[PDB]
RNA sequence: GGUGAAAUUCUUGGAUUUAUUGAAGACUAACUACUGCGAAAGCAUUUGCCAAGGACGUUUUC
């Protein structure tokens, strides 16, 4: 379980888009590991069981 | 007959008016970039497409020398040159517009890149509207090239300009006097006056320009009528 | 702190014009020609006369207080050639040297559909 | 459509050559009243205009005018004609 | 050039010069597989595969000379049929 | 203004340039092309209307 701060490059049109996308990606997911990780980059299915948008600020992005 | 013209004693004959000064980043005393971004957009024919696909990065490198952004979008089939905030030369966007026009009109990039120099200048002459018949248009276009390119080379020797005849356009890169001369030759050739008629006249004009005494007088008496 | 006045430049093969005008275009601030700088008719095409005329127009604009100038370059046009003259680039660079800011650069050369 | 120098006849060419010789002689009375020059002289004398990256002619195949197909497969968007929409 | 093409994706977002596509087809493309238009013209290569199992998205890295703003909604992007993988391959083995 | 240099013309009454209005004729800038169409002539603004075709296949009171 992580608590993560995501930084968005541009401000959203509406605030609930991030929440809709966060509940969209909850579940099984297609992921490839980043180049920083020591493991080989291959497409795997990983499950995000739960997610919750604690906070969101457009001005701070 | 320059009536009511005032004198100009400030002009000096010793000063070379044809000399062109270079430009630098500190040349503008404003110290600020352009207020509004200015862009120039041209289209190119489809057959040029793949060649542009292989050259554009190099083109960008050339514009990277002059701080001008460029974009090539195949779906609109357009090439656009845009000024940047780091751009300090106001005429380089016009020279980039000339560059993309020459690249669209089938001038190769090793030749077309020299338009970014201050000395060079280009003229694109449209020849599709002079005659409506296809066979006459093809014949008059072949008059410019002639057999084995030879008279075309003579036209180069007439003007010291790179001349390329493609489709409905004649692209000429060189000095301004050569541009005007090749404009005269191309328009008169599309109006069925033969290119050798102007080539011989240009040779006679060069021979008259060799002698200063002949250059002082009118060349029309010595040169044959045409 | 910025004063905008459009500086329309005529870059012909024979001579060059510089014309500082208000943004609406109804009131013209100043005008100068290549033949004004140099008495010779062949020197009207020369870049030096265009640079001198641009310097005079920039001095007139600084007297009028024009901080920045929009530039419209317009060639011979029509049935004639569309290539800007030799003195147009030189006078544009002279306006850059004078210290006035350069605004939007667009080409207003008239092109016909045919004939 | 004349394409063999119809107006520039042999007599006119001889007169132009005589005028050029008088100019090259640099007479005071006449004034009061490899090598590119060799290639130009060969073109003028042998009637090279009549049919039988510094410059374009230096590149090979400068004589041929390259023709291209009127239909190419490409990424460019093509708008349908009104006739095709009417047929549909 | 590919012999046959299949409906891979539908245009969704042009973000950061790359094309986001809803995966219409039910199989997973190769990484860096060429993406074509229906005249079999290469527009770009597959850059990223993302999204849940029910709704798979993929991001195409556009080739040079192609801009992401030039496309519109409802456009289709095609891939050669050799560049596909079954979805059950990435699923855990029983 | 134009020329290689020129020259004829226009005017401090405003030539030229710029902005607006009105009228007239002409044309459809780039894409654009000796690989499209048409017997030739010639042919790319939008919108409709009308008539007729080209290549292909099935054939013909042939």
């Amino acid at each position: 379980e992580y608590v993560c701060i995501v930084r968005l490059h541009d401000a959203l049109k509406d605030e609930k888009d991030l929440g809709r996308s966060l509940e969209n990606l909850t579940g099984a997911l297609f992921q490839r590991p980043p180049l920083i990780s020591a493991v080989k980059r291959q497409l795997r299915v990983r499950t995000i069981y739960e997610s919750n948008l604690i906070e969101f600020d457009n001005k701070r992005n | 007959v320059s009536t009511h013209n005032r004198d100009k004693p400030w002009d000096t004959d010793d000063i070379d008016k044809w000399k062109i000064e270079e430009f630098k980043e500190e040349d503008n005393a404003s110290g600020q970039p352009f207020a509004e971004e200015s862009s120039f957009m041209t289209l190119f024919p489809k057959y040029r497409e793949s060649y542009l696909k292989t050259i554009w990065n190099d083109v960008t490198r050339a514009l990277d020398k002059h701080n001008i952004a460029c974009v090539l979008d195949l779906v609109e089939g357009s090439m656009t040159v845009k000024t940047t905030r780091k751009t300090y030369d106001p005429a380089i966007i016009l020279k980039a517009r000339d560059l993309i026009k020459l690249l669209a009109r089938s001038v190769p990039f090793p030749q077309a890149v020299k338009i970014l120099q201050d000395d060079m200048a280009c003229d694109v002459i449209k020849i599709g509207n002079f005659v409506t018949n296809k066979e006459r248009f093809v014949k008059r276009r072949q008059r410019l090239v002639g057999p084995n390119g030879n008279t075309l080379k003579a036209l180069e020797l007439l003007t010291k300009c790179y001349i390329l005849v493609q489709g409905n356009t004649v692209s000429a890169m060189g000095p301004f006097k050569g541009l005007k001369e090749v404009r005269r030759v191309v328009e008169d050739c599309m109006k069925n006056i033969h290119p050798i008629y102007h080539i011989k006249e240009l040779m006679i004009k060069r021979e008259l320009a060799k002698r200063p005494e002949l250059a002082n007088e009118d060349w029309s008496r010595f040169l044959p009528m045409f | 702190s910025q004063v905008f006045g459009v500086a329309r430049i005529y870059a012909s093969f024979n001579d060059t014009f510089v014309h500082v005008t208000d943004l609406s275009g109804k009131e013209t601030i100043a005008r100068v020609t290549g033949g004004m700088k140099v008495k010779a008719d062949r020197d009207e095409s020369s870049p030096y006369a265009a640079m001198l005329a641009a310097q005079d127009v920039a001095a007139k604009c600084k007297e009028v207080g024009i901080t920045a100038v929009h530039v419209k370059i317009r060639a011979t046009g029509g049935t004639r050639t569309k290539t800007p003259g030799p003195g147009g680039q030189a006078a544009l660079r002279a306006l850059a040297r004078s210290g006035l800011r350069i605004g939007r650069i667009e080409d207003v050369t008239p092109v016909p559909s045919d004939s | 459509e004349d394409d063999y120098g119809e107006l520039i006849t042999d007599e006119v060419e001889n007169g132009i050559n005589q005028v050029l010789d008088a100019i090259k002689n640099n007479k005071t009375d006449k004034l009061l009243d490899v090598n590119e020059e060799n290639f130009l002289e060969e073109f003028v004398n042998q009637q090279a205009w009549i049919p039988k990256y510094n410059f374009r002619y230096e590149d090979p195949n400068a004589a041929e005018i390259i023709s291209y197909a009127r239909s190419q497969a490409t990424l460019r968007r093509s708008d349908d004609s009104s006739r095709r929409r009417k047929r549909e | 050039p590919p012999d046959t093409v299949l409906e891979m994706g539908a245009f969704l977002h042009p973000c950061e010069g790359d094309i986001v596509c809803r995966s219409i087809n039910t199989k997973i493309p190769y990484f860096n597989a060429p993406i074509y238009l229906e005249n079999k013209t290469q527009v770009g290569k597959v850059d990223e595969i993302l999204g849940p199992l029910n709704e798979v998205f993929f991001t195409i890295k556009c080739g040079d000379g192609v801009q992401a703003t030039s496309f519109k909604e409802g456009d289709k992007f095609y891939i050669a049929a050799d560049k596909l993988l079954p979805i059950e391959r990435f699923l855990p083995k029983p």
